[PDB]
């Protein structure tokens, strides 16, 4: 009469580190718990005023953003529930670009209400079925909600005012200057075919001088000094080889056979004959920047050297493809001399050192080409690695602008009107999915709210006054961020947009990860045992 | 330290409590697999040491699960695999006949008879038993389809397969009659190597059957190649269509522009050599046991050929028996009666998920494919026991046409005829010999308890009527307790499974009998 | 105590009534689990892996064997399900709950004393006659698309939610259609499975034509090809060296450079040939050649082709060359001793879609393809997992289907209607296995008790309903899911596979005598 | 697929089949220096397989079926007590495939639950050795047919 045995069937046959949790209060509140607890983890990043979080991975790595995917990445999160929404986020990442924190916000709310009802007493299935009614009406509502387009995509004014919501969530106090840069690279590629590449953007960190001292550089720049003794050259003719620069050897296997002494008297003369030869050949054609993807031997380095050729060495196959890209030349497979049509041509190539680095610089005059380079400066690697995350956003927000020009007002006015709607919709129709409905417009209200808090006044008189504003019919009205009190203001004047298929595709995945996590019923987890990648 | 006239790690024990140990070991044996007798046995799960599950009531199948210490138990052990391997059935009979005629053997070792004597006794009187089973015996003609399917069925009838009597014993008597074989006068049925069976789990029982030729688990080894041949003319290979490195040491050494290329070229015409060699004899099919190269695919199919690759040895020589084909490795030297001709149909199907070739159609083949599909695994392991069972019983008949009656008669009248022997003796072994004479009685009281009829007066009733003149057949009827003539009944089996149980059972008694002593725990010397 | 643990002291051994005890504990603990799996208002399971793997699943042989379990019986009920899983591909949480029920029935009347054999004599017995009425109240019909389309359906709904079970019926009905050929039998490998992990589950679809997870790995060959010749290839395009050891051996830079020169001849040879080839074939612009390969394809190779205008793909799958044979049309070929425009393929459409890291081809627009394939598209790695196993239960369903030339009604009513008829039949068998009987139609009743249970309803009242209903009229009336009335499933469109019920008798049957049977087990195999 | 080993089950239904006189058992070491001169004895050519333990039995029985199917190597087993190592060891380093052979390490791998999983089966662990090269690379008898081989008097017609 001291102990309680395990009961008869399945609890006895489980293995001694598996868990089984069955049932509504065992399984689907702890799932929206821990859901709960991630969303709280990660509600503090949002928003202009979002704050950075300092995260160390376990290889020591130091990490310090407000991206909610980079700061989901680096935690190592275990409860399953969670990294079905950081499944979620991430998916959001990478179908779109900017929108993870929404996506996690919204899924949290989202799970936290889903519990309030079925604490009321409504059934799961009625959860779920108001859930998917309720997203397919804000996904019929949110084109109604289009404030105004990109309507030009050229324009280096309008891509930056354009760019600068995306960037001004990351890094609140300077996004006009990033907004200028990064719309100036973004013009630079994206020609007359609509086809953007976000690739085709390379950023180039190099410590120094405080990130005010970047810039833009329609070509591209390797951290690395040329093999040669020549330095600079003002008409390059790259021609690029794929082969390493030194005279090719077969592929079974060489043997030099001597049979009498004049063969090895004359053989180091006639081989590196051979090699000046070649490289005599290479510069009859003009080519004076040979860059190459291979190794280069030292004869072929002194003869280069002879013919006043620059020679560059650049070790990533990836490196290479994107110099023949920026360049317009073909990476030969053989040291034979490159045709017309294959010659690289770029206005100027040159070694310089830039702070305390040794780079080498493929320019371009023509605010032209197919790549184009963001050199950035700054104080600390921290935070070029946080800038080049902000310009990444801001790289795919043009990507999604060149897919679709449809822009929403931001700063909470779309998830208020939303939610007004949703709920004056889910009012009229009868039955049991009206609280399901309700529930799903209210959790738009935590997009607001994490907003007013984060910028440090009262969430409650925010959402009151949005809603009031709202009732006279200005749908294009959010919080004042540049305020100490309780304010709204409209949301088009200011230019605080933000793009249409970020808002759907991040409640679409919201609302798919928050109704998955309800649809689990019982977890048979098994013993964690190893497993480190 | 010590002088140690032995080493410490040896255990030496002698003595009466020696003997003592040993017959207890072989009747605990015994009783392992007491209640796995008779047509109303129970199966047993063994777990195997390697995560399998065995769910069997055969006996040799359980004692082979049995990780024992006590040497008598190994010796046991090792007695119910003789008679298995040397007969294939009776397997439960000849362990539990060793446990009682030790046990009987025990009663005289506690009196001051010396071993010697029981086991002068026991020999004579397994000269008597047989003698009395040779005599007790009926003949049995061969080519009644009917006497043999009956006593197949006999055989099986204490099987979980004894359910689907008929289909089970159709399939075992046509395995083995189309097995049976002949060469230079020498007479063979050979079930180990031909006479596969291959089960696939899933489908329903009665959909088992066996064969006319083989099947295996092989897919063509290109597309394009033909899945079903009317009349294939099958060929069989060892060597491997590729082209391999010689056994010396062959560098070559090239300075020539065009070497490198003549090599090549070289290899793909030896390939094109060797693929014309086996078209020339005008093929459907090919099997070989070693890797085809894909350069040799293209060229047979040049030719509408069929090609299978990586095929076992043993199913390579199946094949040959069953097709009327013969294996040749060098395909230059491919005569034309190494053409198998006689396979009436090939076919490449699909059943599950994987590809299965059937050459299902052969003239008078010499080997075959029993193909079993089951509700699981364990279930058609179970089936294709009693399947081996049944295919030894057949071959035991087929070799000594000889029969006699079953369900514990045998025994009774052999029982009955030492007891009457033993009137005579006037000496001092008289005791031993009536003791194991009775022991035998065993073998039907197994079989009541099992029925769960009364032990007592049904043993009785039946030593009562084999008393009489013409009752030498009476027995037990396994799955009601009635005393039955087994000539009405019709249980019979083979008279070599009844003298290989009686010679095992009383040669282990005569060798644990002359045991009394154990050294034990000294090193292998390796 | 034991004689085992006489022989050995380390034996575990279960005797008597303590093996019929454990047995049936595992049966009733599995059945327990399982309960809840069964019908398409079931709860869904998520089974988290060592290594953590999230895997949502409610397929009952998936659930199987992702619990934590290490018992003998269960490893049992595991091997038959897996069984009927791979022959039938759908009916394993049914085949569990039979098994369950059918032990837990005859254990009530083993526990007053009743011989385990009598109970499976009667089991015997009325598997035959279930059989029997099983085939009587078949239902015989040509199958066209709708039929197709409801059993499609009556499969998926189980296996995943409305919209998306709507989506897969159409794709595997028509991918079934597509490639079935008439008297044949069909070849479910020519339906490759590709997963895409970008757009919404409901995205998934049916591609008339073949999806490869590779693209050309030339920066320079198209990217889009409008009229497409396909040269299915099996030829090792990139360099190999002497089988027997050849070497090389020069005595100058000159002499270095021949050879290398020269050692390129032979592929070279075969580079040449297919573009000759398709210089033949196309001697304009505006027809694009694709060659699938096999094998690799070198760089120099690859420069070679697209130098004229021709992608070329590399490292191809084997089933890859049937099926891009069967739908393009071509000859797979294993050299180019003797090729023509007659072993060429067509395509009216290929071209590439990248994926973050992943490039995917698609060769769509075929004459009439003999293989398709389907694309699985989510936005989870478990949303695929889940779709592919409800993709593979609905394709077998389909497939089993077709085989049959009949189809059985679902939603419960055939076991309710078998239970009927081993009642009425029980008098007829003699002797005590009436009462194996009585346990073998009290045991077939347990589908409809766990659907009418899963929908919440009432278990006895709506099973009397049920069988009230289907004695006062004779008509093979189902549970309903959503009220508990009777509903008569054939007008409705619940349809189930034949074959899958008869594999379900006759292995449920099959594994049930045989556990019955035991009389107790053993582990000594140690020491 | 040929990276799913389809040979795998097919080398299994193999190895099922061990032997016709049982398949033994992996010999136990009870002594400290029973382990040191077992390790001393045999040639320098033979293999000596040593497991350490207190995931365990599944690969002991794949020593086993191994054994049996390999009668060349002299698979053995010890207890971690008996060799009394040192508290992480006997804690977190149990499942442990020793290899010797001529009393210098070949095979030195521990934690091996981690890289050869918890299910595997003998075959995967046969493959495991293989592809190292550690295992070395038969019809059966009636019985036996040799006793002695010393006396070379065996058969002469001298007139
Ligand atoms: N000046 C501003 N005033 C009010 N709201 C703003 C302002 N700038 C950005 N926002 C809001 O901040 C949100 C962006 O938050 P962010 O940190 O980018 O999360 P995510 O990266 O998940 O989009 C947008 O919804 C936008 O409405
Ligand atoms: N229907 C039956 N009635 C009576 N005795 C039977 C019946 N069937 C078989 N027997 C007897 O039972 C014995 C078979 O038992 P079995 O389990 O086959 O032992 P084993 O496997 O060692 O042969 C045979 O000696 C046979 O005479
Ligand atoms: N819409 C429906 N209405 C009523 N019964 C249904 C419906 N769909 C399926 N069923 C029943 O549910 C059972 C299918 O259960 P399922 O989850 O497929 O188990 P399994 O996967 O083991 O076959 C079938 O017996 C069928 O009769
Ligand atoms: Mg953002
Ligand atoms: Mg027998
Ligand atoms: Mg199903």
């Amino acid at each position: 009469a001291l102990h309680v045995p395990k009961a008869p069937g399945f609890a006895q046959m489980l293995k001694e580190g598996a868990k089984h949790f069955s049932g509504l209060e065992e399984a689907v509140y702890r799932n929206i718990q821990a859901c709960k607890e991630l969303a709280q983890t990660t509600r503090t990043a949002y928003g202009p005023n979002g704050m950075n979080k300092m995260v160390i991975n376990h290889l020591e790595k130091l990490f310090v953003t407000n991206d909610a995917a980079t700061i989901l990445r680096e935690l190592e999160v275990q409860h399953p529930a969670a990294k079905m929404i950081v499944m979620a986020s991430h998916m959001q990442e990478q179908e779109v670009g900017d929108g993870t924190n929404f996506v996690l916000v919204f899924a949290g709310a989202l799970l936290e209400l889903a519990e309030e009802l079925l604490r009321i007493g409504l059934s799961v299935s009625e959860v779920i079925e108001g859930y998917e009614i309720a997203c397919r009406k804000a996904h019929e509502i949110l084109p109604n909600l289009v404030c105004c387009s990109a309507k030009n995509l050229r324009d280096i004014d309008e891509v930056s005012s354009l760019l600068r919501t995306s960037i001004m969530s990351k890094q609140y106090g300077n996004e006009v200057f990033l907004a200028k840069l990064i719309a100036q690279a973004c013009v630079s590629i994206f020609p007359d075919s609509g086809h953007f590449n976000v690739d085709n953007i390379r950023v180039c960190k190099i410590l120094g001088s405080g990130i005010s001292s970047s810039s833009v550089l329609h070509g591209m720049v390797f951290k690395k000094e040329t093999e040669g003794d020549v330095t600079s050259v003002k008409d390059a003719k790259i021609a690029v080889y794929s082969c390493p620069f030194d005279g090719m050897i077969t592929e079974t296997k060489g043997t030099v056979l001597i049979k009498t002494a004049e063969e090895l008297m004359n053989f180091s003369k006639g081989e590196e004959n051979l090699m000046d030869a070649q490289v005599k050949a290479i510069a009859d054609t003009g080519a004076n920047v040979v860059v190459t993807g291979g190794k280069v031997a030292d004869m072929a380095l002194h003869y280069a050297n002879k013919y006043n050729i620059m020679l560059v060495r650049l070790n990533s196959k990836w490196d290479l493809r994107r110099l023949c890209k920026t360049v317009g030349a073909t990476a030969l497979p053989r040291l034979t001399p490159p045709v017309l049509e294959e010659m690289g041509h770029c206005d100027s190539v040159y070694l310089s050192e830039v702070g305390d680095t040794q780079v080498v610089v493929f320019k371009h005059e023509k605010e032209d080409g197919a790549i184009s380079t963001i050199v950035l400066r700054g104080s600390t690697d921290n935070l070029m690695d946080d800038i080049e995350r902000a310009v990444d956003d801001g790289v795919n927000t043009f990507k999604v602008l060149t897919r679709d020009k449809r822009l929403v007002p931001g700063g909470g006015a779309t998830e208020i009107e939303l939610a007004k709607q949703i709920t004056s919709y889910g009012e009229t129709c009868p039955g049991l999915e009206q609280y399901a409905i309700k529930k799903f417009a209210e959790a738009f209200e935590a997009i607001p709210r994490a907003l007013a808090e984060n910028s440090g006044v009262k969430a409650n008189e925010v959402i009151s006054k949005l809603y009031a504003v709202h009732q006279e019919g200005n749908k294009n009205v959010g919080l004042d961020i540049e305020a100490e009190v309780p304010a709204v203001k409209d949301m088009l004047e200011a230019g605080i947009l933000d793009t249409y298929l970020g808002k759907y595709w991040a409640i679409k995945l919201a609302t798919n990860a928050a109704v998955t996590v309800l649809r689990v019923d019982q977890i048979i987890m098994a013993k964690p045992a190893g497993g480190p990648k | 330290r010590p002088v140690l006239v032995l080493s410490q790690n040896t255990k030496r024990e002698s003595g009466r409590k020696v003997q003592s140990g040993n017959i207890n070991a072989a009747k605990t044996i015994a009783d392992i697999i007491r209640t796995c007798l008779g047509p109303k046995s129970m199966m047993k799960m063994l777990l195997d040491p390697m995560g399998g599950i065995v769910m069997t009531n055969d006996g040799n199948a359980i004692l082979r699960e049995i990780q024992v210490q006590h040497p008598a138990a190994k010796s046991m052990i090792e007695i119910s695999r003789t008679q298995d391997e040397e007969v294939g059935d009776g397997t439960t009979s000849v362990i539990i006949l060793a446990g009682e005629m030790l046990s009987v053997a025990e009663h005289f070792l506690e009196q001051q008879m010396h071993p010697t004597v029981v086991i002068s006794a026991y020999r004579k009187a397994l000269d008597d038993m047989i003698s009395t089973l040779k005599k007790i015996s009926i003949p049995v003609d061969i080519s009644d389809s009917d006497m043999m399917l009956n006593i197949i069925n006999s055989s099986i009838t204490t099987k979980a397969i004894s359910r689907w009597s008929s289909l089970a014993c159709n399939i075992a008597l046509d395995a083995v009659k189309m097995v049976q074989f002949e060469e230079n006068g020498r007479k063979e049925i050979d079930i180990k190597k031909y006479a596969r069976v291959e089960k696939i789990p899933g489908g329903i029982i009665e959909d088992s059957c066996v064969l006319r030729g083989v099947m295996i688990n092989k897919d063509v080894t290109h597309p394009r190649m033909r899945r079903y041949i009317k009349n294939p003319r099958i060929v069989l290979l060892d060597s491997s269509l590729e082209y391999k490195k010689g056994e010396s040491q062959t560098d070559i050494e090239i300075t020539r522009e065009e070497d490198f290329t003549r090599i090549l070229q070289m290899e793909e015409e030896y390939i094109q050599q060797l693929c014309e060699d086996i078209i020339q004899l005008k093929p459907d099919v090919v099997i070989t046991e070693k890797g085809i190269s894909d350069l040799a695919q293209h060229y047979l199919m040049r030719a509408n050929i069929t090609a299978i690759r990586r095929v076992r040895k043993t199913d390579n020589n199946r094949i040959a028996r069953a097709c009327g084909a013969r294996i040749v490795s060098r395909p230059e030297e491919l005569r034309e009666d190494d053409v198998g001709t006689g396979a009436g149909l090939l076919e490449i199907k699909k059943i599950g998920d994987e590809y299965f070739t059937f050459i299902t159609d052969c003239k008078d083949p010499k080997a075959c494919t029993i193909l079993l599909r089951g509700a699981s695994k364990e279930i058609l392991s179970e089936v294709e026991r009693n399947l081996q069972d049944a295919m030894q019983v057949c071959r035991n008949v087929l070799l000594d046409p000889q029969l006699v009656p079953g369900g514990g008669a045998s025994e009774m009248a052999v029982a009955h005829a030492l007891t009457e022997k033993s009137k005579a003796m006037t000496g001092v072994e008289q005791w031993p010999y009536r003791a194991v004479a009775q022991a035998l009685e065993v073998i039907p009281r197994t079989l009541i308890q099992n029925c769960g009829a009364s032990t007592i007066r049904l043993l009785t009733s039946l030593r009562a009527k084999h008393t009489q003149e013409n009752c030498e057949t009476w027995g037990v009827n396994g799955e009601t307790g009635t005393l039955v003539d087994m000539k009405e009944l019709g249980i019979w089996e083979p008279l070599a499974v009844k003298l290989q149980t009686y010679k095992t059972a009383v040669e282990t008694a005569v060798l644990l009998l002359r045991i009394d002593d154990i050294v034990s725990g000294h090193k292998k010397k390796g | 105590m034991a004689a085992v643990k006489t022989l050995n002291p380390k034996a575990e051994v279960a005797r008597a009534q303590a093996a019929l005890a454990v047995n049936i504990s595992a049966a009733r603990g599995l059945q327990d689990v399982l309960r809840t799996n069964l019908g398409p208002k079931g709860t869904m399971k998520m089974l988290v892996s060592g290594a953590g793997d999230i895997k949502l699943t409610k397929d009952g042989n998936v659930l199987l064997h992702e619990m934590q379990i290490q018992h003998p019986t269960a490893s049992l009920i595991a091997k038959v399900a897996t069984a009927q899983d791979d022959i039938t591909g759908d009916g394993t949480t049914s085949n569990v709950l039979i098994i369950g029920e059918l032990l837990k029935q005859a254990d009530l009347y083993i526990s007053e004393g009743l011989h385990p054999r009598i109970i499976t004599e009667g089991f015997e017995a009325a598997k035959e006659k279930a059989l029997q009425f099983l085939e009587e109240v078949k239902v015989s019909r040509e199958m066209d698309r709708e039929t197709l389309i409801d059993v499609a359906r009556t499969s998926l709904r189980t296996k995943v939610h409305a919209e998306l079970a709507d989506v897969l019926t159409e794709a595997v009905v028509d991918s079934i259609l597509a490639i079935k050929k008439q008297d044949e039998p069909i070849d479910l490998f020519m339906i490759e499975i590709m997963e895409m992990k970008h757009k919404s589950e409901t995205d998934t679809s049916l591609i008339r034509g073949l999806v490869l997870d590779h693209g050309a790995r030339h920066p320079d060959m198209k990217k889009r090809v409008e009229d497409a010749y396909i040269l299915t290839c099996n030829v090792s395009l990139e360099y190999e060296k002497t089988e027997v050891n050849s070497g090389f051996f020069y005595k100058s830079a000159e002499e270095r450079e021949k050879l290398v020169k020269a050692e390129r001849k032979f592929i070279e040879d075969r580079v040449k040939k297919i573009i000759e080839l398709k210089r033949k074939v196309c001697g304009d612009s505006d027809k694009g050649f694709v060659v699938i390969n096999q094998k690799g394809i070198d760089p120099f190779s690859l420069d070679a082709l697209s130098k004229e205008g021709i992608v070329a793909l590399r490292r191809a799958k084997r089933r890859n060359m049937e099926r891009l044979t069967l739908a393009c049309g071509g000859v797979a070929l294993n050299s180019f001793d003797d090729l023509s425009p007659d072993c060429l393929g067509h395509a009216g459409l290929v071209y590439e879609y990248t994926l973050g890291e992943e490039k995917f081809t698609f060769i769509e627009k075929c004459n009439n393809p003999r293989s398709v394939t389907l694309l699985i598209k989510g936005p989870n790695k478990h949303t695929l997992t889940q779709i592919k196993d409800a993709v593979r239960d609905g394709l077998r369903a389909v497939k089993n289907a077709i085989d049959d030339g009949c189809v059985v009604p679902g939603a419960g009513a055939v076991e309710v209607a078998m239970a009927e008829a081993l009642i009425k039949h029980k008098p007829s068998v003699k002797g005590r296995a009436q009462l194996g009987v009585q346990a073998f139609a009290d045991a077939l009743l347990i589908i409809p008790k766990v659907l009418a249970q899963n929908s919440g309803f009432d278990l006895q009242e709506t099973l009397v309903k049920i069988q009230a209903e289907h004695s006062e009229s004779g008509q093979l009336v189902g549970v309903d899911l959503n009220t508990g009335e009777p509903m008569v499933a054939a007008e409705v469109g619940v349809w189930d596979n034949y074959c899958v019920k008869k594999q379900l008798l006759h292995s449920c049957t099959v594994i049930a005598t045989n556990i019955l049977l035991v009389d107790e087990i053993m582990r000594a195999g140690m020491s | 697929f040929l990276q799913q080993y389809r040979k795998q089950r097919m080398e299994e239904m193999r190895q099922q089949l061990h032997k016709g006189p049982q398949f033994k058992q992996v010999f136990e070491i009870s002594s400290g220096e029973g382990f040191l001169d077992m390790i001393d004895k045999e040639q320098k050519s033979i293999v000596i397989m040593v497991h350490i333990y207190e995931g365990t039995e599944a690969m002991n029985g794949c020593m086993i079926c191994l054994a049996a199917e390999y009668p060349a190597v002299k698979f053995c087993k010890v207890k971690s007590s008996v060799i009394g190592a040192s508290s992480q060891f006997t804690r977190n380093a149990l499942p442990a495939l020793l290899i010797y052979k001529g009393g210098e390490l070949i095979g030195n791998f521990v934690r091996v639950t981690d890289q050869l999983g918890d299910d595997f089966f003998a075959v995967d662990l046969e493959a495991f050795l293989q592809e190292f090269g550690l295992l070395p690379e038969l019809v059966l008898t009636s019985v036996r047919n040799s006793a002695t081989c010393h006396s070379e008097d065996s058969d002469l017609e001298i007139d």
